[PDB]
């Protein structure tokens, strides 16, 4: 039937081309948006008809309803709003043209309408057309909210259908755009320079991840898609550009789930002469400010398990709670952890392994100290982070690019911001001692050559940059998609990506 | 000129973000 | 000697570490920027010394000069400005510490300075330190005052050369201006996929990569065009995206494999509309950023002549086929004959006669392109619209409403280089599908420049794309002209280099 | 009349509370002292207006003077000094809000001011507000310009008498 529909409409539209009726005209002059039209004429009384005012509007037909032989209603939509077209034979250019155009149009078609503002007796704002023009026909049977589409996969594979039928989808992507615009405004006003750094590298760095590999024709070498801009940013700080930020795509060749997509958008910024304490204050101010600006309040409703589960109000009222990782974990475990440092030590690793086993906390190979800790933190600390919460002072073994903690041995000046059990920010006082950085790279290098395939490559170039002097500095990253998820009540990252990656259908 | 569409930021007023702040200081009367 | 310097300084700094003197301290509390310091105290008279005011600043040492045994001057730089540090032991925390710090510091070091505003007898604005702190030492000998080195060590370039920072500030202003311009016109800023099953929207060799979780190859995007049009089908009438595209092609003065573009799409607009908008945006951009419509450019670099490029609207317009006819001094075929082999052969002959080279395959699109490059683009010094391209070179553009065989397309050229491409969008799904089939057929025959057919996009068009016009701009090239750069590497922080 | 003033202002302020307009806000972020403001911008020439500079100050209103329907001057005092607030609707956040705040404010009130450094034609240093916030209203009629009263209400003595 839809298949039959398409054949018949396609032939009809073709016959229009043959007869010179031009079903895809080059230019229609819209006078006014539907939103403005509604705002301007909502004041009309039932039965009003402004015969002296003629306007041109356009949109998509979502419904067609005949009422006798001389009256037809079209539900015209655009910009997330709707306007009724009440086409009356006596007000149309001619009766013959009225019949011809009405017989031509179908639900789904893009049309332009020239007519007067009015309102029906029932109080429905309308436009009363002198002329209607087909601008672009819909060749398929347009789906309808009652039937469709709620099926996720179709929604993501044909986002245009999703946008046509589901107003809430448009609203999510408006919010997403507002988030990014807010962040740029915030950072611009603090004197940051918006920069662009390479998305293709000889060596991916700045994060723990599996990279994408590609071949570059001109240089006749393989290159890696970036996993993070971090090392480039710090080199520019070395360069004397004190405040930089970049909102852009990163690529990580890993799993796909509710909070993970292989390409995703982040904001990173770096700030000379700042430390992690400064960044927590800035983070609180930016995030709370953002939430209040966009939503109207500090409290946001979120369904962590979707609409079939319970909802919770998430309170972004500053200041955010702070917890120290090792401290809080020890409290949650009811036991003390062995101390760790830069070097992987089998005694310590074994103790953590035993703890994971005893607590039934899974950790896939390789079961390294950092990974076992990460899994433990996930099970016992992250799960308690409902409202925005800083988890602070990560062990050095988990943080190869973070500066050592100035008062806590074996720890670093790092924080992560968690919301609804998920990490929305990662930041630290930057390691700026080249000897120490090289030392950490050598440990990462060893561990790669030992079986850790997510471990970092030595970046000999970056270390050299550090030798010229990186000022005391603090850096920061935010997962833009995740923030968007929390501010749009989405529990699936695919909801905030216009065209998410999908397995072939 | 193409028909008017209001900016998505609302159109009311230019975005004005809340920025970090620092308690002002008064001078030492003894200094 | 630079190698010796590094060995020696490295040892001295490691020694500072062993002696617990903390050469990389965690935090220094900067009170005021160097810029603000200069602004606040430039009114001082020579000899002044505000002993009541103490401030903290920081920056990089570019010079060190001793004057006697109790006085040392440091040139402190940051933010594109400079401030003199005038250190006399008499004003320092203690003489012994004055000795220790001065013996420790070297050119290149990052330092924090706590001290008072002042002015030397000679009238040099200065800060007179109570205490100086080493924040980050430079282990290498800092250079003073080839291009390869500038591009492989951009941080060195930025430290030494003030103009470089200014180029990237201008680049940022350009991008921010465009966002403001489009946001104000009711456009929505969107993000579309950089990894595609099928690359489209341009003519280019793509990068290919393997995605693990989906166990299938993907292509890096060459343009976002097809996604934007699908969003317009979706009912979002005005969209734009400023982002990276990737083209696996050659590197030269005006091409890099990854580069930044802005594309926008506007429902119920045509190409005439986009010309006015382009004019207003570009002229407004140049004026806002440079202070006038005229910008000086050295097409051959500073060794050559300069020209003022005038962006005063309206821009000159020329029609590809007519102007080419004038330029060649010969009548070309009727535009409705451009798909014929007769026309291709005619163009091939013309290229041979005029010594215009065109490597295989010698298709109509490529021969015309070469001819246009030779006879038309070179005449485009001031901003110029080249309009009404044949359909055969514009498979996504809508047919021209009155010129059979042509399309409603324009390109904007400045100083012989293309900065924009735009057209009334083809929204007839049957005709678009026909054109895609011809592309795919040509592709299978061996034309690597041919597009892939995109079924999902064609299907989208079948739901109805409103009359629409779209537009693209090469951001890097715009930045080149507004920074007087003739090499794209000048406006890319880290350009791709052969290792 | 002072008794009447107090009854009337008390009611108006309680009404502000009922209307959720928060006449005693918890925190206002003062950027710079009045003293430093005077020191920093006294070099300005008459007519100047630094539209790029926005600052926050606070103090007590000692005088209110209307000049037409779109211009009001406030004498703002603190730290033993004074600063003129020159409020024109043209520079204010919005005209409606300009109206609302000016109708709300009275002599004696503590206010916070966000605005730009400037100088009137006559050469009076001023701050030109984007926004004015009521921080703490004075419910009583502020006195102007015996010793018993000075000693029993030292705060009044301190407000009125610089010495
Ligand atoms: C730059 C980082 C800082 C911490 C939050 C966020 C983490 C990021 C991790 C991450 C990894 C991955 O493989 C795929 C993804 O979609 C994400 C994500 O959205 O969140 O951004
Ligand atoms: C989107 C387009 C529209 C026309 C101008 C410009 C063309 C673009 C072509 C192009 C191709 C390539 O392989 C490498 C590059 O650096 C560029 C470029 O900067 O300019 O941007
Ligand atoms: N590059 C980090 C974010 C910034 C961390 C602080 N320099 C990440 O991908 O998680
Ligand atoms: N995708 C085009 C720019 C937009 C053309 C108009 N839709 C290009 O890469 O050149």
């Amino acid at each position: 039937d839809p298949n039959q529909y398409y054949k018949i409409r396609s032939q009809a539209i073709h016959q229009l081309k043959v007869n010179g009726e031009d079903p895809y005209p080059h230019k229609f002059h819209v006078d006014i948006s539907l939103t403005d039209f509604i705002q301007k004429y909502s004041h009309l009384q039932p039965g009003d008809h402004l015969t002296d005012i003629t306007l041109k509007v356009a949109g998509r037909i979502h419904a067609k309803r005949a009422s006798g032989g001389k009256l037809i209603f079209y539900d015209l939509r655009g910009e997330g709003v709707k306007l009724q077209v009440m086409a009356n034979s006596r007000n149309y250019k001619s009766e013959e043209e009225f019949i011809h155009i009405n017989n031509k149009l179908r639900r789904g078609d893009i049309i332009g309408v020239q007519g007067n503002p009015g309102k029906t007796k029932k109080g429905e704002l309308s436009i009363i057309p002198y002329e209607i023009t087909l601008l672009s026909p819909c060749l398929h049977m347009l789906p309808h909210l009652h039937f469709g589409l709620k099926d996720k996969e179709t929604r993501y594979r044909q986002r245009y259908l999703d946008l046509i039928l589901n107003d809430f989808v448009r609203q999510k992507f408006i919010i997403r755009s507002k988030i990014i615009t807010y962040i740029r405004s915030f950072l611009d006003e603090l004197g940051f320079l918006e920069i662009e750094t390479p998305m293709m590298n000889i060596i991916p760095g700045g994060a723990v991840a599996k990279p994408f590999i590609t071949y570059h024709n001109e240089l006749d070498m393989n290159l890696y898609m970036r996993i993070a801009p971090e090392l480039y940013h710090k080199m520019l700080v070395v360069g004397g550009i004190d405040r930089v930020y970049e909102i852009g795509r990163q690529f990580r060749n890993e799993g796909i789930d509710l909070t993970h997509n292989p390409e995703f958008t982040t904001c990173e910024f770096y700030m000379a002469y700042a430390d992690y304490h400064d960044l927590m204050e800035i983070t609180e101010k930016m995030v709370s400010g953002m939430v209040k600006h966009i939503t109207g309040s500090y409290k946001v409703t979120y369904h962590p398990d979707g609409p079939e589960g319970q909802a919770y109000d998430v309170d972004f009222t500053p200041p955010f709670r702070r917890i120290n990782m090792v401290e809080e974990l020890e409290k949650a475990l009811g036991m003390k952890l062995p101390e760790t440092n830069l070097f992987e030590t089998e005694e310590t690793r074994k103790i953590l392994d035993d703890i994971c086993v005893a607590k039934a906390v899974e950790c896939p190979p390789p079961r390294t100290t950092a990974r076992l800790l990460d899994k433990l933190v996930g099970e016992f600390l992250e799960v308690t982070c409902i409202n925005p919460t800083f988890i602070c002072d990560h062990p050095q073994i988990m943080s190869p690019l973070a500066k050592w903690h100035r008062s806590k041995e074996g720890l670093t000046e790092r924080f992560e911001l968690f919301v609804m059990k998920k990490e929305i920010c990662n930041a630290y006082t930057e390691l700026n001692d080249p000897m120490r950085q090289r030392q950490l790279f050598e440990e990462q290098a060893k561990a790669k050559a030992a079986g850790d395939d997510e471990a970092m490559f030595i970046d000999e170039n970056f270390c050299t940059a550090l030798e010229y002097g990186l000022p005391p500095t603090a850096g920061w990253g935010m997962g833009i998609d995740r923030v968007a998820m929390f501010l749009t009540d989405s529990n699936n990252i695919k909801e905030v990506l216009l065209f998410p990656a999908m397995k072939p259908e | 000129p193409m028909y008017q569409v209001k900016p998505y930021h609302g159109g009311g007023a230019p975005l004005r973000v809340e920025l970090p702040t620092c308690m002002y200081r008064l001078p030492n009367v003894h200094g």
